[PDB]
RNA sequence: AAAUUGAAGAGUUUGAUCAUGGCUCAGAUUGAACGCUGGCGGCAGGCCUAACACAUGCAAGUCGAACGGUAACAGGAAGAAGCUUGCUUCUUUGCUGACGAGUGGCGGACGGGUGAGUAAUGUCUGGGAAACUGCCUGAUGGAGGGGGAUAACUACUGGAAACGGUAGCUAAUACCGCAUAACGUCGCAAGACCAAAGAGGGGGACCUUCGGGCCUCUUGCCAUCGGAUGUGCCCAGAUGGGAUUAGCUAGUAGGUGGGGUAACGGCUCACCUAGGCGACGAUCCCUAGCUGGUCUGAGAGGAUGACCAGCCACACUGGAACUGAGACACGGUCCAGACUCCUACGGGAGGCAGCAGUGGGGAAUAUUGCACAAUGGGCGCAAGCCUGAUGCAGCCAUGCCGCGUGUAUGAAGAAGGCCUUCGGGUUGUAAAGUACUUUCAGCGGGGAGGAAGGGAGUAAAGUUAAUACCUUUGCUCAUUGACGUUACCCGCAGAAGAAGCACCGGCUAACUCCGUGCCAGCAGCCGCGGUAAUACGGAGGGUGCAAGCGUUAAUCGGAAUUACUGGGCGUAAAGCGCACGCAGGCGGUUUGUUAAGUCAGAUGUGAAAUCCCCGGGCUCAACCUGGGAACUGCAUCUGAUACUGGCAA
RNA sequence: GCCCGGAUAGCUCAGUCGGUAGAGCAGGGGAUUGAAAAUCCCCGUGUCCUUGGUUCGAUUCCGAGUCCGGGCACCA
């Protein structure tokens, strides 16, 4: 290509290692509660909600996630704890 | 289209002239390994001297390819010139923009009936200056025979109105010389000393107003259509009005970079091949024969009046008489144009060997002015030189 | 970022500009919120020359519009000056 | 189509291009365009002075 | 942009005296006038509701020196402004300069008074003026400049304009070259012969 | 105060007529083309077809105040070696200033280009939100302790190249812990949970271990809550043609529940119900960017959507996502396909519907322009550097406007041409000649306004421990123009350099004759031309128009020839063969009652430009431009309730 | 830049290997009927695409060109 600013084209390669990652991390984390939801009491998918909180949170503030995807996460989860467990 | 040309060492078009297949253009591949090598210019090869279809299949030359070869003192411009009869159309344009020859008899074979024709177009348009180059050599080990060939060249020349004798005769083949044989890269070596020596200095018209005809027209995917040809007169800046007459009609045009082998110029002097850049104009509407004049210096004109000079067996021309109505090819700069012949009054019928003047309507018209000249050719042959006297239109 | 700036109207070697309140990343001539005034620099000694609403700046610049270069020291001709 | 050559005389054969404007002649039936003379190859009238736009003829 | 051809030749055609070769002598009495527009100037025309029209409107762009492009300009105009529409045609004629200035009396016709504005000799309200169309303000000063002030050709020409009506819309001062448009003239001030009807009839279709 | 003053007909059917009715013409136009003649200025314009294919230069960079770099480069300082001992050679020095490379940050999504698609996802007005929002900004103040590593650079290799790998090594506002938390997120609440980056301009006092510890200020980095701003969505009507397209439709139409979306939603799933659209045109088909406007018209309408401006859509053709505040990204990425290039035949580059330019198709349409001076726009703490944004330099009458090829006198009514009843007429005051001016071109000299600033120094006021730096304001300096031999002015020389092309029976201003004898040709209609032509060529008077004029194409007009304003249907074209009848259109009449229609008012809005009036500004004018009206809207809110409807008796 | 083909009286075609070119359709001095279907007479009415050469003599054999046809290349 013709420009030097195509620098944007490998740091946009080198982001998305890195930005997939902690992605990847979070979306484990919560399919660990999804997992512990369906045969369990009010006890092994809190602990697992437990664990998530903090780094649903933490990717949020990032920038990776946004406020109201982490706000979802959290609302339609505990939810799931609440009415069933 | 990169590098500036700095305008240093004075410009001299130079030219190979000779038999068919006699180590014409094989002279000049020789020149630029040899001088490329010592010196430190520029390589290039053989090949590109002539590669298409029509130079590889057959072998033989059809286009006047140029060379761009540079010594201490001066810088040459090659003109490598086609050799057989079937091509002397292009080949005088090639040799009217040509200064000083390279004149190429072998001592194998010897003077042969097309070098006869070559150097009797080079005078009757403009060849000052000539030199011999024998071009086999190696060949026929034999000492006596060899000089004799020298003998019929000097003969040859003084015949036919040149120094003959005074003439600079080299030895030296082309091919030895090409690869790296210390004792003929030398002797190709010292025809550069001979350029130099005998040719002198050009005199050039760089005062009386801007003139350049054109000699190939091509449509670079670069720019627009360009025109080549050697500066007649004046000088070409960049950005400068030019109207192109000749053949057609007329049309207004302005230049938008010249160029000396693909090298960028501020200036186009006089009496230096260049090719001139024309902006917004076709390859097809303009053609080959059109001159670049300045708005204004010259009018194209399809009549006027010509004081013919016709030539007798002797000289070599016509050897019968004839009437109005003869239609024979004039060559002015560049290209040749048929026209009939309208005689004076008091004068019945022109004799072969005459001096008379008579009226010439052409079916071109071409760019002309008083006092312009031109050699009459009909059946693969010279006819008779001339000078233009009265502008009609 | 609104901002402030100058639209550049008028004929050839006659500039004529329309100071106006517009988006940095809209175009000099295009898309704007509301005129506020105008400037002619070759209007010269005479009756009309420069003018330019000062109670609508102060609603843009009081809440957060930066003012170009020139609009800036047009605020600073009408103002003072002489 | 066919194009109706105006004026006395003409250069057209066989091919030669030619530039055809619009408008019908009302006598031949089928004709409804005209070759503008002057145009690419078709010539201008040969001796026409008055009105030499229409029929392409230069000044005397 | 101008005529530039026999003048008188047009006053036969028209008929009346339209003050083209008016100049130095009053009468001219001096082209078989009416009887000979050209070669067939015995043959009495038919002369159509659209030839009269046509006339009628070559005449008033042929006294006032206007050409169809600029005289269909001002019809567009007087039709725009407000009252009459033939008054105005009129008066927006009569408020250009090549106008004034030959009605100031300097100049012996109004093809002099162009050239007179033309060559940088009119000036009004302190500054230099070359348009001939140049639309006169009503309360304006008309003046030749000190260069060319008391030359040849304007003090014999001055001197025709006391045998002329003299408008009363404008003032001259005659001693120092000096103009004064006072008002905007008034249909009965002038002509008093130019039907300004007919030409608002030849351009509504 | 003003805001509209705006409405023409004629030829043509017949022996003649009046009607009906087509056909044609006079006028406006324009992204025009060709033709003929081919002088200027100003403000404009300039590939409509192939969204065709593209070589060559260019169009997005930028920051040393984020950091390693003791630096690719060019240059001072401690010291060195030659020898003309200051002339030269030359190692160290953040150390001279800066900066090629690089990680970072922020830009590349704006700004430019073109209408391929799109008949509704889009566009216009009017609504609503169920939303996000980098940089600008108003608060609330935080901003504390750590640690891997990671390019470049080596080191070592692979590759023809493009482009890698493996061993170290190191830097940061890069990167992830960490404590830390609010009116923040979640919950019924108790609770739990969630962040950051330091730079840089200066310093008295005291630590000096000199890296200076430490105080100042300016800026950054954060946390929500609010601005302003764009952007996403959603509903109402409006937005082409066709019934020789009447049936289309299965995530289809709704529900519950789960997931997903910044946000709601068949957005997407699982099950459930059997819908939904449709004669006030679904479906399918053909064509089409849309609007402000433009052209036309008396207006209603009709046509159209080049230029300028708003919005959408597209980027070699079909996809997908990544990065981001913003894209499913014109000059990013990855595939896929077609098309040209390079090679060590292994794999590679490849995107002008930027700006120039080119080949092509064409009736046809620009300069491989100069500059950041200017308003912007990007990054920067400032200088700056970048910009084909923009201006402007050229080309072309393609146009709009204004200038000019002189302006007086001039009778022998000359010559010559043309006509003639040969008496004369006419060309024609035309010309020759006499009075003269001499705007433009051409020369020679003056010379504005586009320029605001930015920069370097000064006195004060803020700032503070401080008369230092920093911030602000006066004040002295020297400067900034591509245009540019500028706009405009003044001197010079001498009418000198400066014309058009239509047609001229009729309609339509303009006729005499030599005619090429239904030949040659003319023609927009009626028609001309057959040995006496205003209708053909030609000479020739005009008629007509002017640097243009013609011909042609195209839209409206006239055409009241799709008629709403504003036509008809006994015989001219046109009453279904005659009934019944649902949907639909219309509906007698007096008292209530509503307020849908209807009207009145008011508020919001109908972008700017355009149009118009009043103005102003360029020598006037086109042109530009200040200020009002308008934008036949629509929306609401409150009222007249006569008239229409509804709901009543 | 160079290779090839094409051209014959007004139009459509015959004729040539040097022996000096013809046919219809044409048209004209031409008669019929105010012009006329069917009539008569009558000529070719010619730069053999143009021009030169080998020649006693060239359409015809050999160069050089004209404008047009189709073919292959060169990138200052
Ligand atoms: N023995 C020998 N042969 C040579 C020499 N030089 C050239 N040649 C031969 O000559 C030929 C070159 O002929 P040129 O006349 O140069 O080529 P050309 O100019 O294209 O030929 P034309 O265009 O036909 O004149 C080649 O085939 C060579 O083999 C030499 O020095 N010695
Ligand atoms: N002056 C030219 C001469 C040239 C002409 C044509 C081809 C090549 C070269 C150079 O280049
Ligand atoms: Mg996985
Ligand atoms: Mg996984
Ligand atoms: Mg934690
Ligand atoms: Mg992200
Ligand atoms: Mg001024
Ligand atoms: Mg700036
Ligand atoms: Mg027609
Ligand atoms: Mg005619
Ligand atoms: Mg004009
Ligand atoms: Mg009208
Ligand atoms: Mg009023
Ligand atoms: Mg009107
Ligand atoms: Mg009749
Ligand atoms: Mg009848
Ligand atoms: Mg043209
Ligand atoms: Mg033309
Ligand atoms: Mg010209
Ligand atoms: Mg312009
Ligand atoms: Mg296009
Ligand atoms: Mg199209
Ligand atoms: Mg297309
Ligand atoms: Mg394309
Ligand atoms: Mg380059
Ligand atoms: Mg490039
Ligand atoms: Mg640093
Ligand atoms: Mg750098
Ligand atoms: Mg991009
Ligand atoms: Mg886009
Ligand atoms: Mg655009
Ligand atoms: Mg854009
Ligand atoms: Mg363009
Ligand atoms: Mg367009
Ligand atoms: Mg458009
Ligand atoms: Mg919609
Ligand atoms: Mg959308
Ligand atoms: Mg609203
Ligand atoms: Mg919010
Ligand atoms: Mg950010
Ligand atoms: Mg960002
Ligand atoms: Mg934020
Ligand atoms: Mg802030
Ligand atoms: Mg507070
Ligand atoms: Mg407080
Ligand atoms: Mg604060
Ligand atoms: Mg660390
Ligand atoms: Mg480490
Ligand atoms: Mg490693
Ligand atoms: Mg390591
Ligand atoms: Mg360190
Ligand atoms: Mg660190
Ligand atoms: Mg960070
Ligand atoms: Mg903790
Ligand atoms: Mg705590
Ligand atoms: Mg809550
Ligand atoms: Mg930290
Ligand atoms: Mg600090
Ligand atoms: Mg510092
Ligand atoms: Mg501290
Ligand atoms: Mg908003
Ligand atoms: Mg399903
Ligand atoms: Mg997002
Ligand atoms: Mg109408
Ligand atoms: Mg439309
Ligand atoms: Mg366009
Ligand atoms: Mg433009
Ligand atoms: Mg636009
Ligand atoms: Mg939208
Ligand atoms: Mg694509
Ligand atoms: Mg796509
Ligand atoms: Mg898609
Ligand atoms: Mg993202
Ligand atoms: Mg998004
Ligand atoms: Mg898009
Ligand atoms: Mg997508
Ligand atoms: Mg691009
Ligand atoms: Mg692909
Ligand atoms: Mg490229
Ligand atoms: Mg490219
Ligand atoms: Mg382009
Ligand atoms: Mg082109
Ligand atoms: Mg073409
Ligand atoms: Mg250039
Ligand atoms: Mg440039
Ligand atoms: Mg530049
Ligand atoms: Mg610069
Ligand atoms: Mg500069
Ligand atoms: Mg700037
Ligand atoms: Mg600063
Ligand atoms: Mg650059
Ligand atoms: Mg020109
Ligand atoms: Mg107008
Ligand atoms: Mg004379
Ligand atoms: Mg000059
Ligand atoms: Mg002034
Ligand atoms: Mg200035
Ligand atoms: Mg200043
Ligand atoms: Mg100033
Ligand atoms: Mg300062
Ligand atoms: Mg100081
Ligand atoms: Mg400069
Ligand atoms: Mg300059
Ligand atoms: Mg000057
Ligand atoms: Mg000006
Ligand atoms: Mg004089
Ligand atoms: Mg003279
Ligand atoms: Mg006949
Ligand atoms: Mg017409
Ligand atoms: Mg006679
Ligand atoms: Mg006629
Ligand atoms: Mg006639
Ligand atoms: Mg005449
Ligand atoms: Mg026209
Ligand atoms: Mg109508
Ligand atoms: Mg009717
Ligand atoms: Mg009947
Ligand atoms: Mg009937
Ligand atoms: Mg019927
Ligand atoms: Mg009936
Ligand atoms: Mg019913
Ligand atoms: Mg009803
Ligand atoms: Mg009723
Ligand atoms: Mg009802
Ligand atoms: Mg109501
Ligand atoms: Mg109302
Ligand atoms: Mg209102
Ligand atoms: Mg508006
Ligand atoms: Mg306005
Ligand atoms: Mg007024
Ligand atoms: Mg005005
Ligand atoms: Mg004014
Ligand atoms: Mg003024
Ligand atoms: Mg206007
Ligand atoms: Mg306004
Ligand atoms: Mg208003
Ligand atoms: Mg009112
Ligand atoms: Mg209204
Ligand atoms: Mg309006
Ligand atoms: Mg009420
Ligand atoms: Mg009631
Ligand atoms: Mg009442
Ligand atoms: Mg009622």
């Amino acid at each position: 290509n013709i420009k030097s600013a195509k620098k944007r084209a490998i740091q946009s390669e080198k982001a998305r290692k890195h930005n997939a990652s902690r992605r990847s991390m979070m979306r484990t984390f919560i399919k660990k509660v999804y997992a512990a939801i369906e045969a369990g009491d009010k006890a092994a998918a809190q602990k697992a909600f437990n664990e998530m909180q903090p780094i649903v949170d933490r990717q949020a503030a990032k920038g990776l996630i946004h406020k109201n995807k982490a706000a979802r996460h959290k609302a339609n989860l505990t939810a799931q704890i609440n009415k069933l467990a | 289209s990169k590098e500036k040309f700095e305008r240093t060492k004075p410009h001299v078009n130079v030219g190979t002239i000779g038999h068919v297949d006699h180590g014409k253009t094989t002279l000049t591949a020789a020149i630029t390994t040899v001088l490329a090598k010592t010196y430190g210019g520029a390589a290039r090869a053989f090949n590109q001297i002539d590669n298409a279809p029509e130079e590889k299949a057959r072998g033989i030359t059809i286009n006047t390819s140029h060379v761009e070869y540079d010594t201490p003192t001066r810088h040459y411009a090659h003109v490598d010139c086609p050799g057989a009869a079937d091509y002397v159309k292009n080949m005088i344009t090639g040799a009217a923009q040509m200064d000083g020859a390279i004149l190429v008899v072998a001592a194998t074979d010897g003077p042969m009936p097309q070098t006869r024709e070559h150097i009797l177009l080079g005078r009757q348009v403009g060849v000052p200056y000539i030199i011999v180059f024998l071009n086999k050599c190696d060949m026929v080990d034999d000492e006596e025979l060899l000089e004799l060939v020298e003998m019929e060249v000097r003969e040859l020349l003084s015949q036919y109105d040149f120094p003959g004798d005074d003439t600079p005769i080299v030895r030296g083949s082309a091919l030895k010389a090409l690869e790296g044989d210390a004792e003929w890269e030398a002797k190709i070596l010292e025809l550069a000393g001979f350029l130099d020596s005998y040719i002198p200095e050009p005199e050039r018209a760089i005062d009386k107003p801007f003139l350049l005809p054109i000699e190939d027209v091509f449509s670079i995917s670069g720019r627009g259509t360009v025109v080549t040809g050697r500066v007649e007169r004046g000088i070409i800046k960049v950005g400068e009005e030019v109207e192109i007459v000749g053949i057609k009609e007329t049309q207004k045009s302005t230049c938008t970079g010249v160029e000396m082998f693909r090298k960028l110029l501020d200036e186009g002097r006089a009496g230096e091949n260049v090719g001139v850049l024309l902006r917004g104009i076709k390859r097809e509407e303009i053609e080959r024969g059109q001159v670049l004049a300045k708005p204004g210096t010259i009018k194209p004109h399809t009549k006027f009046e010509s004081e013919v000079y016709i030539l007798s067996k002797d000289e070599g021309g016509r050897h019968t008489p004839f009437f109005k109505g003869y239609r024979p090819q004039f060559y002015f700069r560049t290209t040749d144009v048929t026209g009939t012949i309208e005689l004076p009054e008091g004068v019945e019928m022109v004799m072969p060997g005459d001096n008379i003047k008579m009226v010439v309507t052409l079916i071109h018209p071409i760019a002309m002015d008083d006092g312009l000249r031109f050699a009459i050719r009909e059946g693969g042959r010279t006819v008779g030189a001339g000078v233009v006297a009265k502008v009609l239109s | 970022m609104v901002t402030i700036r100058l639209a550049r109207h008028g004929a050839k070697k006659r500039p004529f500009y329309q100071v106006v309140v517009a988006d940095s990343r809209n175009a000099r001539n295009g898309r704007f919120i509301e005129r506020v005034g105008f400037f002619n620099p070759i209007a010269s000694e005479k009756e009309e020359g420069t003018r330019l609403d000062l109670d609508r700046i102060a609603h843009w610049v009081g809440q957060g519009a930066t003012i170009s270069d020139r609009v800036a020291a047009l605020i600073k001709e009408v103002n003072k000056a002489a | 189509v066919t194009s109706y050559i105006g004026g006395e005389g003409h250069n057209l054969q066989e091919h030669s291009v030619i530039l055809i404007r619009g408008g019908r002649v009302k006598d031949l039936p089928g004709v409804r365009y005209h070759t503008v003379r002057g145009a690419l190859d078709c010539s201008g009238v040969k001796d026409r002075k008055q009105a030499r736009s229409k029929y392409g003829v230069k000044r005397p | 942009a101008r005529y530039l051809g026999p003048k008188l030749k047009l006053s036969r055609r028209e008929g009346t005296d339209l003050f083209l070769k008016s100049g130095v002598r009053a009468i001219d009495t001096k082209c078989k006038i009416e009887q000979a527009p050209g070669q067939h100037g015995a043959r009495k025309p038919r002369l159509s509701d659209y030839g009269v029209q046509l006339r009628e409107k070559q005449k008033v762009r042929r006294i006032y020196g206007v050409l169809e492009r600029q005289f269909r300009n001002y019809y567009k105009e007087a039709a725009r402004l407000k009252g009459n529409t033939g008054e105005n045609l009129l008066a927006l004629l009569e408020g250009r300069l090549d106008n004034v200035v030959y009605r100031m009396g300097f100049g012996a016709t109004r093809a002099e008074a162009r050239q007179l504005v033309s060559h940088k000799a009119i000036m009004v309200n302190g500054r230099v003026v070359n348009i001939a169309s140049y639309q006169v303000s009503p309360n304006d000063v008309v003046s030749i400049r000190e260069k060319a002030k008391k030359q040849s050709r304007v003090k014999a020409a001055l001197e025709l304009a006391e045998q002329r009506e003299k408008p009363t819309w404008l003032e001259v001062d005659a001693g120092k070259m000096e103009g004064t448009f006072k008002r905007k003239p008034e249909r009965s001030d002038l002509s008093a012969d130019i039907n300004e009807h007919l030409i608002v009839e030849l351009y509504s279709k």
